[PDB]
RNA sequence: AAGAACCUUACCUGGUCUUGACAUCCACGGAAGUUUUCAGAGAUGAGAAUGUGCCUUCGGGAACCGUGAGACAGGUGCUGCAUGGCUGUCGUCAGCUCGUGUUGUGAAAUGUUGGGUUAAGUCCCGCAACGAGCGCAACCCUUAUCCUUUGUUGCCAGCGGUCCGGCCGGGAACUCAAAGGAGACUGCCAGUGAUAAACUGGAGGAAGGUGGGGAUGACGUCAAGUCAUCAUGGCCCUUACGACCAGGGCUACACACGUGCUACAAUGGCGCAUACAAAGAGAAGCGACCUCGCGAGAGCAAGCGGACCUCAUAAAGUGCGUCGUAGUCCGGAUUGGAGUCUGCAACUCGACUCCAUGAAGUCGGAAUCGCUAGUAAUCGUGGAUCAGAAUGCCACGGUGAAUAC
RNA sequence: AGGAGGUAAAAAUGUUCAAA
RNA sequence: CGCGGGGUGGAGCAGCCUGGUAGCUCGUCGGGCUCAUAACCCGAAGGUCGUCGGUUCAAAUCCGGCCCCCGCAACCA
């Protein structure tokens, strides 16, 4: 809903993004940025993304793109 | 709980300020907060001093410290000298002019802080409270005080359930804004814990 | 209330035409202090009033307002918690004055339209007298004379 | 009237470390209840995070008949709950059998699952415990082979 | 209020000065509709490279005395209490009881 | 809590620190500092560079940085029933005491009671009481009328030009401005009353009886509240309950209540035109104009640290028109899509705009609250806080009642 | 001043010890 | 063993005899009054009709077996 001036992410999820499909589809990644925007390259990854105490891994699908990886990430458990 | 401080209330129609000096939004806030630092800094140093109230003033870039107090011996310091020492780290105190002044005030027993440094210093040193209570009043109250009320509030006395005693000779006319009041505060420190102490004057009606 | 006596505070005659009653009439009408919209709804109800009936603005208002006007009243008399309706003549002023306000009342109701209609028709009814507000008058005067055994 | 805390480690983190990475939402299966046995084989779920579907399984095969880019390998570092069917040749109070060796044995044991008539006049309790060491499940089980009634009593997948 | 808050405070202040303010340049200037190559998002990526602290939209403003973060008075910069406390002394200039 | 995305933040999770994030002390070394890279969530870890400076303990530096050790450091850790400081409260209720004398053996009473009277132990009279004090009022601030002084960035009546804008000469009268003042005192009169206090009515008057408002809150009650504003006795931890970092949570949601905003419409919504405010705020801030944009806004960007310029053309209102009592042009929730700004960051978790959607609700059970005058009700404006973030709070003016037997 | 007349339905309860 | 009755919201009882639609009282839940509980007032949820099977379009209800409980009878022996 914001920031149409670059969507924005990380330089350490980023480059380790790079790093990993330049790389092949390696170890899961382990980073903390929820903020993170996805990206198209980031596609058939499974990023982890900590949430809390976990890092709940989200495979990359198609559909999101556009959607930040908290929005994968439930933080609130409930019943 | 309920009585509003009394040299609040008598500010501007009777009391003047114990600050001077007039700023902008600016530099204001940082000029009152070098004032605190002078205030308890000073305060410190001349712990001993029997200090009375320090007015800080601002004349343009400059700023003054005028000490009200008694003995303005031990203030000064031998030739004075401790004077523009007290300068030359207050002026590093304010990145500015500081233009110490001291006037010595004649009678410590009618002034309020000086009364309840007496008091508080008398309670640290374990002397039993009701006798200096009764002392003060005594003093003040010969010596030409219109009326007077001091109040000592805490564990006093070592007891261990906290209470308040008081005394109050004269008039002594709170509600009377005209009437002048010289309303002050300060506190023991026993190893019981802390024993505050409140003090009234009526010095004049006008 | 208790001890302080009342200042029967002065109110200003109608601008049309002076009829200081009608001017209280509006502050009773009158909602949330829009005035003027007060008055517009009571002038525009008078005429229709004064063009219905064939008679002239107040004249037709005090005599659509009299057939309303309560002569006594329940009151609540008891003693130590014995609570019973007791009927008391009402206040000359009071009187008119709750006529007024269950006009209003009346008026409240009714949806025809706007309140200017709705309040003329009221009136209307008053000039015959047949209305909902003298409905509430002589209910009242059931709840006197239906109680009349007190004084 | 006894029946969190061995899945509140794992809710305190730590085991499953897929491909060497650490604190995921891992989560144990069931038609497979794996322990550290034959390791064990993650896949990831799109809720629920990774899902511990025990190496080599069934089910496990047939997301390997799907989506094999969500399948992932498993490990364990430095184990809990699983069930083992124990049929007995009818009972009649013969559950006592299974009751008796229970106090020893000092896994809890949730819920006592059950049944017997449907056919052929023989009962197949089946049990639910929360294991820690694993050779404490070897421990055990042959006490359970031990009664005569008890011709079946090895761990169920 | 926590001498680690308010050391805290000044570390953040420290950074604010040391980096932004004369390198929000990044956040000015380079995020604004001119260099719309890669430029501009090199630029809103080296922001981040930048420490967190520093941006002050970090900074607390806690009373100049006590520490407390919040009813400050941004004016006298000191938390209510306090501003009171010195007001009914007086030691604030002109500063008297509101009274109309 | 005057304002939780990070921060705040005290809580959780994990990664980390230990004489520490912060202070005084001493030994040694290194100016400080500044530039860029790699790993990492960052903390920090490894650095790669670079720079070496104002007095000379002239084998120095004062410094600031790093390391070492021991004192300590640090706590938003418990105790508000150990405290100060501070506040609510019964209650702006009119009460609460004491000195002395006197009565009673004494706890105590008397005073302060009683007749009147007041908003008031206010005042008068009497009274074994005489006095005094905290209070009550007065003094204070604001507003209400007029006078005097001053005339810009305010004002325009009188004359002039008027490109009709007080725009320019120029005017000091006026609104106003902000100081210095006048005025109200039961002072005047009538009557009631003990020739008492006072009270009832009238006069003059801007103002009539404490004119209206506010500030000011007695001795004390609640062993009220706060150890988390702060300060402090204790006690407690001190390779940790302390410290740093990331994400998270304080915004969870079967449910209950309190406090408010917006409605249920016609004394109305909506479209067009048009009228009259006050009080404020403002510079790493208010920001015209002008331009593109449906707008939120964006670009450029004067003036302005201020009776100047900006926020910022007020809305209710009035004129005209339409809708015509329908869940309906009422209601705006909720939801999708597309966007704006702040900010490292908008997913959790921001405010706002557009298009789309368009629910409950058709004046609310038992019960309950506020309010006596320019008040209630209704209407919009601004400020603190604050990068952004209110229907809350604080303050401003507009419209303007009903009733008090 | 001497006096008689009328004049107020129901409405339970509160754990123990504890401030110079 | 025999004859009859009954089994219905958490409890006590209607409705069954004449089939479609199970009601009252207290209790329970939420709100109110009160300093606070009770009482009192306002609103609300609840019962596979003992169990099994049958007849019927439909079974709380008509029919049967079974479980339970109460009443009566159990004599000349």
């Amino acid at each position: 809903r914001s920031l149409k001036k670059g969507p924005f992410i990380d330089l350490h999820l980023l480059k380790k993004v790079e790093k990993a499909v330049e790389s092949g589809d390696k170890k899961p990644l382990r980073t903390w940025s929820r903020r993170s925007t996805i990206f198209p390259n980031m596609i058939g990854l499974t990023i982890a993304v900590h949430n809390g105490r976990q890092h709940v891994p989200v495979f990359v699908t198609d559909e999101m793109v556009g959607h930040k990886l908290g929005e994968f990430a439930p933080t609130r458990t409930y019943r | 709980g309920q009585k509003v401080h009394p040299n609040g209330i008598r500010l501007g129609i009777v009391k003047p300020w114990n600050s001077t000096w007039f700023a902008n939004t600016k530099e204001f806030a940082d000029n009152l907060d070098s004032d605190f630092k002078v205030r308890q800094y000073l305060t410190k140093e001349l712990a001993k001093a029997s200090v009375s109230r320090i007015v800080i003033e601002r004349p343009a870039k400059s700023i003054r410290v005028t000490i009200h107090t008694a003995r303005p011996g031990i203030v000064i310091g031998k030739k004075g000298e401790d004077v523009e020492k007290l300068r030359k780290v207050v002026a590093d105190i304010a990145g500015v002019p500081a233009q110490i002044n001291i006037a010595e005030v004649r009678k410590p027993e009618l002034d309020a802080k000086l009364v309840a440094d007496s008091i508080t210093s008398q309670l640290e040193r374990r002397v039993m409270f009701r006798r200096a209570m009764k002392r003060a009043v005594q003093n003040a109250m010969r010596l030409g005080a219109k009326g007077i009320k001091v109040e000592v509030s805490g564990r006093l006395g070592g007891a261990e359930i906290a209470r308040t005693e008081w005394y109050r000779e004269g008039r002594v006319p709170l509600h009377t804004l005209r009437a002048d009041i010289d309303y002050n505060t300060s506190e023991a420190h026993t190893t019981y814990g802390v024993i505050g102490v409140k003090v009234w004057i009526f010095k004049g009606e006008i | 209330p208790r001890r302080r006596v009342i200042g029967q505070r002065k109110i200003l005659p109608d601008p049309k035409f002076g009829s200081e009653l009608l001017a209280k009439f509006v502050n009773i009408l009158m909602v949330d202090g829009k005035k003027s919209t007060a008055e517009s709804i009571v002038y525009s109800a008078l005429e229709t009033l004064a063009q219905r009936s064939g008679k002239s603005e107040l004249e037709a208002f005090e005599v659509a307002l009299e057939n309303v006007r309560p002569t006594v009243e329940v009151k609540s008399r008891r003693v130590g918690g014995s609570t019973y309706q007791v009927p008391v003549e009402v206040r000359p002023v009071r009187r008119n004055a709750l006529a007024m306000r269950w006009i209003v009342e009346a008026a409240r109701k009714r949806g025809d339209k706007s309140m200017a209609l709705r309040l003329a028709n009221e009136l209307s009814d008053a000039a015959e007298n047949k209305g909902t507000a003298v409905k509430k008058r002589e209910d009242v005067h059931r709840m006197a004379e239906a109680n009349k055994a007190f004084a | 009237q006894l029946q969190y805390t061995p899945q509140n480690r794992s809710k305190d983190n730590g085991r499953v470390v897929v491909e060497g990475v650490g604190n995921l939402m891992h989560h144990i299966a069931r038609c497979c209840q794996p322990i550290p046995g034959d390791e064990i084989v993650g896949f990831i779920t799109q809720g629920r995070g990774i899902s511990v579907h025990r190496a080599d399984c069934e089910q496990l095969a047939e997301l390997r008949s799907h989506a094999p880019e969500r399948i992932v390998d498993a490990v364990w570092g430095e184990g809990y709950s699983l069930v083992v069917r124990v049929v007995a040749n009818d009972r009649s109070g013969l559950l006592r059998d299974i009751t008796t060796i229970l106090a020893n044995e000092k896994v809890n044991v949730l819920g006592v699952a059950s049944r017997s008539d449907t056919k052929q006049q023989l009962a197949t309790i089946d049990m639910t415990i929360e294991i820690y060491n694993l050779q404490v499940l070897g421990r055990v089980l042959g006490k359970l082979n031990q009664v005569p009634d008890v011709i079946d009593a090895r761990r169920l997948h | 209020a926590k001498q680690s808050m308010k050391a805290r405070e000044v570390k953040r202040v420290a950074l604010a000065d040391k980096y932004f303010a004369k390198r929000a340049e990044l956040k000015a200037i380079i995020s604004d509709v001119n260099a719309s190559d890669e430029d501009r998002w090199n630029a809103v990526l080296k922001l981040q490279t930048l420490p967190r602290d520093s941006s002050p939209s970090r900074q607390r403003n806690r009373c100049r005395q006590t520490g407390r973060p919040h009813g400050f008075l941004r004016k006298f910069g000191l938390s209510r209490i306090k501003v009171r406390e010195a007001a009914m002394r007086g030691e604030i200039p002109g500063l008297k009881k509101a009274s109309w």
